[PDB]
């Protein structure tokens, strides 16, 4: 079908054509940050005398 | 050191041309060399995704 | 130059296509390259520089417009003058000196308008003189050792017998040629004539 | 800056396109010469350094000889050969009867 | 086959050649003759004999100090002229340089 939607057509002739590549997905996501604990200093820079 | 000079063009020769004159060979040799041609390049493909 | 014109600020923002400028020239190499082999594979075939003999008769056979006239500058013959005074070239010379562009504004040069925006000519390996003594040797060869100067050692044959092979070799006895000799010759010196004009 | 590379890049760009444009024609006319290059040179063996039996190789007739001569960018033989002329109708056969 | 193009199959006279294969191409061993030792010698178009013009029939008249003799062009192997390794044709009175 790779081959069909390629060639724009509904028949394909006698012959080797190329189909994209070997792929595969992605299963999970992994996020990674390093472990801070500490809230920034809004107060300090937005709520200053 | 580098140096630059004319180049040459081949070697001096001339042929004794005279209206009742010939030369004729009177011996040979076989001589074999070699030739080289490419026929084929590389064959390829691309995936542009 | 073509692409920036020395703006600064270009040039800094033109470094992430330096590769694609590499490319560009690469190919434009390339081509320099093989013209002057083209040149080479047409006329050095023959390494030998055979010289032309100091004339001695060939039968009646006139060569003198296409052997090269020693009383020029440069050792053309007759018909090679007349080919190099009718093709036109873009310049006359590979020298242009910034001090001619910049004083002769008003010509508006187009050479030096190209070469304001980095379009480069070069010039050949093998200069006209150069090619002049290959076509020479050539016909040197060709006189005096027909067809053989190019198979190996160049063997001396009166130029009627070598015309008397050459008639063989077209398909007919080599008598027609010793007896119509006068006319073959005059008939060669006049279409070789009738070329230059 | 925010919008004068902007407007510079356009410029890049369509000056990097042109040179493109020019090297590829100098590339497909390189090789139309490298072809004329390679028959002149192919000529030059079998018409000036030796005799040619090939039809209209060497020009029209039989092929007698060459001589090259040089010229701005080129090469131009001079071809000598063979014309037949005047002529006459005379009756043939193949072969002879005799005892 | 025995190619009779000028410097086509490699310089000299094409005798016969052999490929070997490279990758992505051939290479060919192209086998020829070569004229080596050689000598001067004396010619003439036509041997004149009787009034009648003799022409070698498949070489050329040459001449050593004292004697006339015929042979093949590419190599020097000197026969004596005789009626069948010539052909006549015309007289002594057209052929410049008859002997
Ligand atoms: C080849 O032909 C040219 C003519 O085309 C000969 O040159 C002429 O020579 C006469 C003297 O005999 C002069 O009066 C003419 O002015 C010359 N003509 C030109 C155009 O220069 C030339 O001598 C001939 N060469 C041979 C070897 O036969
Ligand atoms: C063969 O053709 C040649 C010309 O191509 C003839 O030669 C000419 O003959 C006339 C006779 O009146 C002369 O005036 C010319 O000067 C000759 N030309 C040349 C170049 O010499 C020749 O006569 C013809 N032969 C035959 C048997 O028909
Ligand atoms: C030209 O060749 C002939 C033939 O080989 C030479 O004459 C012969 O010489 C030998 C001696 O070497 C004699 O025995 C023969 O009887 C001679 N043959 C004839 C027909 O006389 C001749 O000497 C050579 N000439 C030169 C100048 O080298
Ligand atoms: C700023 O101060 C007020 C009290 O006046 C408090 O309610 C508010 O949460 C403070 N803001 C921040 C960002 O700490
Ligand atoms: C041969 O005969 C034909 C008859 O139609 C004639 O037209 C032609 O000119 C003749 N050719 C020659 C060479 O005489
Ligand atoms: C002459 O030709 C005729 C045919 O027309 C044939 O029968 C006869 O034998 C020939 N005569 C010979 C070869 O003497
Ligand atoms: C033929 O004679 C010339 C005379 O100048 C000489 O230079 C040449 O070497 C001789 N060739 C042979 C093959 O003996
Ligand atoms: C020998 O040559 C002369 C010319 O030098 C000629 O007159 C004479 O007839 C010839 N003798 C023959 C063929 O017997
Ligand atoms: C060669 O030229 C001389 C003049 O130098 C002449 O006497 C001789 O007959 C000519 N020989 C031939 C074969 O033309």
């Amino acid at each position: 079908s790779e081959t069909k939607c390629t060639l724009k057509s509904f028949t394909v002739e006698k012959g080797i054509y190329q189909t994209s590549n070997f792929r595969v997905q992605p299963t999970e996501s992994i996020v990674r940050f390093p472990n801070i604990t500490n809230l920034c200093p809004f107060g300090e820079v937005f709520n200053a005398t | 050191s580098i140096i630059a000079y004319t180049m040459s063009l081949g070697a001096e020769n001339s042929v004794a041309y005279s209206n009742n004159s010939i030369a004729i060979p009177t011996n040979f040799t076989i001589s074999v060399t070699t030739e080289i041609l490419p026929v084929s390049m590389t064959k390829t493909s691309v995936d542009c995704t | 130059m073509y692409i920036c014109g020395d703006s600064t600020e270009c040039s800094n923002l033109l470094l992430q296509y330096g590769s694609f400028c590499t490319q560009l020239n690469r190919a434009l190499t390339g081509i320099a390259v093989e013209q002057d082999k083209n040149t080479q594979e047409v006329f050095a075939q023959v390494k030998q520089i055979y010289k032309t003999p100091p004339i001695k008769d060939f039968g009646g056979f006139n060569f003198s417009q296409i052997l090269p006239d020693p009383s020029k500058p440069s050792k053309r013959s007759p018909i090679e003058d007349l080919l190099f005074n009718k093709v036109t070239l873009a310049d006359a010379g590979f020298i242009k000196q910034y001090g001619d562009c910049l004083g002769d504004i008003a010509a508006r040069d187009l050479i030096c308008a190209q070469k304001f925006n980095g379009l480069t000519v070069l010039p050949p390996l093998l200069t006209d003189e150069m090619i002049a003594q290959y076509t020479s040797a050539l016909l040197a060869g060709t006189i005096t050792s027909g067809w053989t100067f190019g198979a190996g050692p160049a063997l001396q044959i009166p130029f009627p017998m070598q015309m008397a092979y050459r008639f063989n070799g077209i398909g007919v006895t080599q008598n027609v040629l010793y007896e119509n000799q006068k006319l073959i010759a005059n008939q060669f010196n006049s279409a070789i004539g009738k070329i230059q004009d | 800056p925010p919008e004068a590379e902007v407007q510079i890049d356009r410029l890049i760009t369509g000056r990097l396109q042109s040179l493109q444009t020019y090297v590829t024609q100098q590339l497909i006319r390189a090789a139309e010469i490298r072809a004329s290059a390679n028959l002149a040179a192919t000529k030059m063996s079998e018409c000036v350094l030796g005799q040619s039996k090939r039809v209209d190789f060497c020009g029209k007739g039989y092929h007698l000889m060459s001589f090259p001569q040089s010229a701005p960018h080129g090469v131009v033989f001079l071809h000598v050969t063979y014309v037949p002329a005047q002529e006459k109708n005379f009756t043939t056969a193949p072969a002879i009867c005799h005892d | 086959g025995q190619s009779k193009r000028v410097d086509f199959c490699g310089k000299g006279y094409h005798l016969m050649s052999f490929p070997q294969s490279a990758p992505h191409g051939v290479v060919f061993l192209h086998v020829t003759y070569v004229p080596a030792q050689e000598k001067n010698f004396t010619t003439a178009p036509a041997i004149c004999h009787d009034g009648k013009a003799h022409f070698p029939r498949e070489g050329v008249f040459v001449s050593n100090g004292t004697h006339w003799f015929v042979t093949q062009r590419n190599f020097y192997e000197p026969q004596i002229i005789t009626t069948d390794n010539t052909f006549v044709s015309g007289n002594c009175d057209v052929v410049i340089g008859i002997v």
